[PDB]
């Protein structure tokens, strides 16, 4: 198996509405366990899952104090963006910044992130090596060579192949109960005439977790490309995950098309039609 | 790729206001005032982490900073005291990996300004006890007399100033209170010095009133200036 | 640039006429984060809404997950209507049960 | 626990 | 306070390895940088360390690092006359809230020539003047000697000074001595070896 932990961070300057808007998330895999928001009441990092809660107090003010410095980072950041692609002072842009560990079963690094965005465009990222960096454009190559004489990268890499993994470690284990839970599918067929002779034939999957799933409509072996079209997996509140496929098909010969889902929570696949 | 300072020497009145200014050419955002007394540590004065974004260091008082344009950090004082006499370093980094130091700003506060005097700069040949047992040659130069301590000694040789056989005193000693004395020596080997066309010169260099100080019109000025004492071999 | 949202409008259970249920309104794939988003029934906006806070994804589009609780009945309409600066107008989603 | 800029801007 | 280097000064002999100690305090440090800092110039980046290494080696310079007992120290191999300077640690909590770097008071490091047959003496050199050219020179003595000072007014003694000829390749030890009163001679002044 294959777990994460990754931190997503978006700056967001408001020129007339005062500071940026800063924004800190932690995930372990998909699921969100921490949250700093500047707009905040009370700014400062906030449990967002169970099994975080138990960490003491000086883990929320070592995680505040960061954020808060990381801030002011992003603060200049958006300034000098504007001094880079010569822009004006007075719209609002977004900074956007990933970073995180993918680790395998063992415990080896699989690959690390710290990769920026600059208005939804990629800007910088640390490649899969972890010491050099890709820019993305004119602005970002002023950005690489600043990097590259302070030998930034080697903090980044330390942090990812060492706290970020050591951390992680530790979220899964104290998150065991519902981070690796396994939920199955509840699965049924919709049946639509279409105005035109055809039926739609729609398979859902409801209920499950985690997100990885395979929705498969059938026939008489394993074809079925593209007449089959797909809505990505979205989420519900309670952590949950569902989607659906759906085939057209001639009216009468419906008994002929079978659905198929696959997923870890079920002892085997499951078989479904109308 | 290094952080400029400007002026290295400087000298004024108690109660004048001073500025300092500094310059980096690395797009640094972050930067800095340091001072450092004499063989002690580095105290921060004011950090700067962007153009009107700045907040206190360890030693505030007395100092104020100006930072209206990234490439440059002026540190003012308003009203100069004695113990404002120190080393004053401007730095800047990329937040926390390497700081870059400029060459500092030896900056001496005094209470005269009629007591700044140039060195009185002599040049000692070497005995001739030395050369014969021991096949070297040892000149001596002696600065002395001088106020403040702002000087910088280089010897010369044939036009070139050379590095190797040199060692001058690290910091010049108070013979009393309105004179210090700075000495070096230079070594060569007998046969070097026994050539009649050998030319060695001992520069001081004295850092003294700029130009927009007032001075009276019956003594001269104390001006920035170079004294030299010249020798040929034998 | 600007992302236009992508908007997808289901409930939490298979729908059925006086069984309360929860209604969700996905909308992701958009730039510039700001947005407003608002869940309808018959046409009027509906009070009490939960809504996430600003968040994105690997592809750096930004996403929102908002909900609320609900009972079907056969008459009633529900939709999510959703103004973007990516969009000349705001664009309103019905929720289809039948699906 | 998260990453730090370590305030090395762009 | 927060970071402790010790000793304040330190003397070694050519040759030998230089140990330069540091402590710290705080746990949250992860970022050691050493700078070297020569007399009369700013101090400049020697080598650094992350608190995630227990070793960092650059040439002749290498960081040990001991996170547990929260200590560290530079060893400079093969030390030279010219590693003689001021050598300050740093440190800082790279993921806090402010760029503050927090220094230790620094260590004084002086590299000690070997002087191989020692032969002290004291010359009097004199100078194109006529009043007092009792200019002293006491060279190539050896390099534990303490060099005496003097408390006679207008008589000065400085401290020790060592020079390189490059060229010949030879290091020596140096001291000189003047005063107002050639009522003293040069022997007087010092009391070594001639």
């Amino acid at each position: 198996m294959s777990h994460s932990l990754r931190y997503f961070v978006t700056a967001v300057s408001r020129p007339g509405f005062g500071e940026p808007r800063y924004m800190e998330v932690g995930y372990v895999d998909n699921t969100e366990f921490v949250r700093f928001d500047s707009d905040a009441e009370n700014p400062r990092y906030e449990p967002r899952a169970r099994w975080i809660e138990q960490e003491g107090p000086e883990y929320w003010e070592r995680e505040t104090r960061r954020a808060k410095g990381n801030e002011q980072s992003f603060r200049v950041d958006l300034r000098t963006a504007l001094r880079y692609y010569n822009q004006s002072a007075g719209g609002s842009h977004t900074l956007q910044w990933m970073a995180g560990c993918d680790v395998e079963s063992d415990g080896r690094l699989l690959r690390g992130y710290w990769q920026f965005a600059y208005d939804g465009c990629d800007y910088i990222a640390l490649n899969e090596d972890l010491k050099t960096w890709t820019a993305a454009d004119m602005a970002a190559q002023i950005t690489r060579r600043k990097w590259e004489q302070a030998g930034a990268a080697e903090r980044d890499r330390a942090y990812l192949e060492g706290e970020c993994v050591e951390w992680l470690r530790r979220y899964l284990k104290n998150g065991n109960a519902t981070l690796l839970r396994t939920d199955p599918p509840k699965a049924h067929v919709t049946h639509h005439r279409r105005p035109e002779g055809d039926v739609t034939l729609r398979c859902w999957a409801l209920g499950f977790y985690p997100a990885d799933i395979t929705l498969t409509w059938q026939l008489n072996g394993e074809e079925l490309t593209q007449e089959m079209e797909l809505v990505e997996t979205r989420p519900a509140g309670d952590g949950t995950f569902q989607k659906w496929a759906s085939v057209v098909v001639p009216l009468g010969k419906e008994q002929k098309y079978t659905c198929h889902v696959e997923h870890e929570g079920l002892p085997e696949p499951l078989t479904l039609r109308w | 790729m290094k952080v400029t300072q400007m002026p290295r020497y400087l000298i004024k009145r108690m109660g004048e206001n001073v500025l300092l200014e500094c310059g980096q050419d690395m797009s640094h955002e972050t930067m800095y005032w340091y001072r450092q007394d004499p063989g002690l540590g580095l105290q921060l004065i004011y950090i700067s982490y962007d153009v009107d974004s700045n907040s206190e260091g360890d030693i505030p008082k007395g100092y104020r900073v100006s930072r209206k344009k990234r490439e440059h950090f002026s540190l003012i004082l308003d009203s100069a005291k004695t113990n404002q006499t120190s080393v004053y370093f401007c730095a800047s980094s990329l937040g926390h990996t390497e700081v870059f130091f400029g060459k500092g700003t030896r900056l001496t506060v005094v209470e005269d300004l009629r007591n700044v005097t140039p060195p009185k700069v002599s040049l000692f040949e070497p005995s001739k006890a030395e050369i014969a047992n021991k096949q070297k040659a040892t000149l001596v130069c002696l600065a002395r007399g001088f106020f403040p301590d702002h000087v910088e000694l280089s010897w010369w040789v044939n036009g070139k100033e050379v590095h190797s056989g040199v060692c001058t005193d690290p910091q010049a000693y108070k013979e009393s209170n309105y004179s210090y004395a700075l000495s070096s020596r230079l070594r060569v080997s007998a046969t070097f010095w026994h050539n009649p066309r050998n030319h060695f010169r001992c520069q001081v260099q004295f850092h003294g009133l700029s130009e927009e100080d007032k001075w009276p019109e019956g003594s001269p000025k104390p001006v920035t200036q170079n004294i030299s004492a010249e020798a040929w071999g034998r | 640039i600007q992302k236009t949202p992508q908007i997808q409008v289901y409930s939490r259970h298979p729908p059925e006429n006086g069984k309360p249920n929860i209604l969700n309104c996905y909308v992701t794939q958009f730039h510039p984060p700001h947005i407003e988003i608002q869940m309808l029934k018959n046409g009027k906006k509906i009070p009490k809404v939960e809504m996430s806070d600003m968040s994105f994804s690997k592809d750096w589009s930004f996403y929102i997950l908002a909900h609320t609780e609900f009972t079907p009945t056969e008459t009633d309409t529900y939709a999510c209507r959703v103004k973007h600066a990516s969009m000349a107008e705001p664009k309103t989603v019905y929720w289809d049960r039948d699906m | 626990r998260g990453p730090g800029r370590a305030f090395v801007t762009i | 306070q927060q970071v402790r280097q010790s000793p304040q000064s330190l003397t070694v002999w050519e040759g030998e390895t230089a140990i330069l100690n540091c402590s710290y305090e705080n746990s949250a440090f992860d970022y050691f940088p050493w700078y070297q800092q020569f007399p009369g110039e700013g101090p400049a980046l020697l080598i650094s360390i992350l608190s995630v290494s227990n070793k960092k080696e650059d040439g002749r310079f290498t960081i040990f690092f001991n996170k547990r007992e929260k200590k560290l120290s530079l060893h400079i191999a093969d030390s030279q006359p010219g590693d003689s300077a001021t050598y300050f640690c740093a440190a800082s909590a790279s993921f806090g809230d402010n760029s503050k770097l927090i220094w230790g008071l620094g260590t004084s490091l002086v590299v000690n020539p070997n002087i191989q047959n020692p032969e002290p003496a004291v010359y009097q050199l004199k100078d194109p003047r006529s009043q007092d050219s009792t200019l002293c020179l006491f060279t190539d003595f050896d390099s534990q000697i303490n060099v005496p000072k003097t408390m006679e007014s207008g008589t000065f003694i400085t401290d020790k000074c060592v020079l390189d000829m490059k060229a010949m390749d030879s290091k020596s030890n140096g001291a000189i001595a003047w005063s107002n009163q050639t009522s003293f001679t040069c022997q007087d002044i010092f009391k070594e070896t001639n």
